[PDB]
């Protein structure tokens, strides 16, 4: 019956500030710990800080890489957890959880009480540091070579560069060509902006003969760009 | 990083596998340990001596010897493939806590698979608009686990450097890329640039050069 629901996530520029909630229902909130945890894009889980309850007066301790931009703050009357980010930068990006948290201890075995232990979890809420605001991709081919080429199968492509937000969407010859396609998920760069690759397998053979045309589609910017990929 | 776990294991099914975190301050504390699925919460599996929460199936354990926290899986099954994170205090006196790196777990369907690299250089339109980005392009391996190091000349590289996670492509095999941002002057002054993908232990590496 424990429930933890993440809110507020959203995006922010470097410098900026913004409040993630956390509803909790089903357990004591009053007097439970509370945890925030990140997981910033393709890393590990990190720690952000944790609130004690009464009896430690609402003690709060924060990972070194917050501490003095970030504020954790509760309100039991409405069971919600805070995450006050200030000054947030890029590396602040990523899904933000809230946890309800054990001490250990074990009194039988004469452990003292120790380590915190994290017994129930949100789902997360994402929040995006960039600066950035809508900006079209440019798209560089990714030509085929004797490099790019193993015998009878070539490799080709398009470099779709440095747009925002998500999502870009990419085709091959409008949709005609699909086998051996393959759109890899966007790179979140330090800059903020975002880059991508679609590439395509194909036969050695037909390089010469057949065109091989990649559509980029970035809605968010009504932009569209075709790039036909020849050798080199 | 005072919670050091290996990146990537594999399993067979219904094979025992253990998960290790190391850390200074696992001499003093027990760690507790989270499955971690793509879209899901994390989940606490095991804490402390011996406990296991209610609903965290029997064939999870935790160990601990040393500096060592160790989560072994008695008997693997389909569904614990995951990503595995330990967590304990930073140190002794601390009020902090901290994550090992994470163990993504792969539970083998079937025999692993090398990778397939193709090294594009940047292209001279890229040049043209004064960027340079290698692109490094990884298909067809098994477990979806690589690591990849770029090197200028001999020297590694790690600025610059963003990597995808793997995900599976149409043919169910896992695709990651790999990009190296460079300035143009900084591709052109070197002899060469390399992209060394490992898997399993073993490596493969493609070289471009201006």
């Amino acid at each position: 019956e424990v429930r933890l629901v993440e809110s507020g996530g959203g995006l922010v520029k470097p410098g900026g500030s913004l409040r993630l909630s956390c509803s909790a229902s089903g357990f004591d909130f009053d007097n439970a710990w509370m945890t925030w945890v990140r997981q910033p894009p393709g890393k590990g889980l990190e720690w952000v800080g944790r609130i004690t309850g009464p009896g430690e007066g609402w003690s709060v301790d924060y990972a070194e890489s917050v501490k003095g931009r970030f504020t954790i703050s509760r309100d039991n009357t409405k069971n919600t957890l805070y995450l006050e980010m200030n000054n947030v930068r890029t590396e602040d990006t990523g899904y933000y959880f809230c946890a309800r948290t054990g001490k250990y201890y074990d009194f039988w075995s004469g452990y003292p009480p120790g380590e915190e232990y994290f017994q129930d979890w949100g789902q997360g809420t994402l929040v995006i540091v960039s600066s950035a605001s809508t900006k079209g991709p440019s798209v560089f081919p990714l030509a085929p070579s004797s490099k790019s080429t193993s015998g009878g199968t070539a490799a080709l492509g398009c470099l779709v560069k440095d747009y925002f937000p998500e999502p870009v969407t990419v085709s091959w010859n409008s949709g005609a060509l699909t086998s051996g396609v393959h759109t890899f998920p966007a790179v979140l760069q330090s800059s903020g902006l975002y880059s991508l690759s679609s590439v395509v397998t194909v036969p050695s053979s037909s390089l010469g003969t057949q065109t091989y045309i990649c559509n980029v589609n970035h809605k968010p910017s009504n932009t569209k760009v075709d790039k036909k990929v020849e050798p080199k | 990083s005072e919670l050091t776990q290996d990146p990537a294991v594999s399993v067979a099914l219904k094979q025992t596998v253990t998960i290790t975190c190391r850390g200074d301050s696992l001499r003093s504390f027990y760690a507790s340990w989270y499955q971690k699925k793509p879209g899901q919460a994390p989940v606490l599996l095991f804490y402390g001596k011996n406990n296991r929460p209610s609903g965290i199936p029997d064939r999870f354990s935790g160990s601990a010897s040393g500096n060592r926290a160790s989560l072994t899986i008695t008997g693997a099954q389909a569904e614990d493939e995951a990503d595995y994170y330990c967590s304990s205090r930073d140190k002794s006196g601390s009020r902090l806590s901290v994550f090992g790196g994470g163990t993504k777990l792969t539970v083998l369907s079937q025999p692993k698979a090398a990778p397939s690299v193709t090294l594009f250089p940047p292209s001279s339109e890229e040049l043209q608009a004064n960027k340079a980005t290698l692109v490094c392009l990884i298909s067809d391996f098994y477990p979806g686990a690589v690591t990849v190091a770029w090197k200028a000349d001999s020297s590694p590289v790690k600025a610059g450097v963003e990597t995808t996670t793997p995900s599976k492509q149409s043919n169910n095999k896992y695709a990651a890329s790999s990009y190296l941002s460079l300035t143009p002057e900084q591709w052109k002054s070197h002899r060469s640039y390399s992209c060394q993908v490992t898997h399993e232990g073993s490596t493969v590496e493609k070289t471009v050069a201006p």
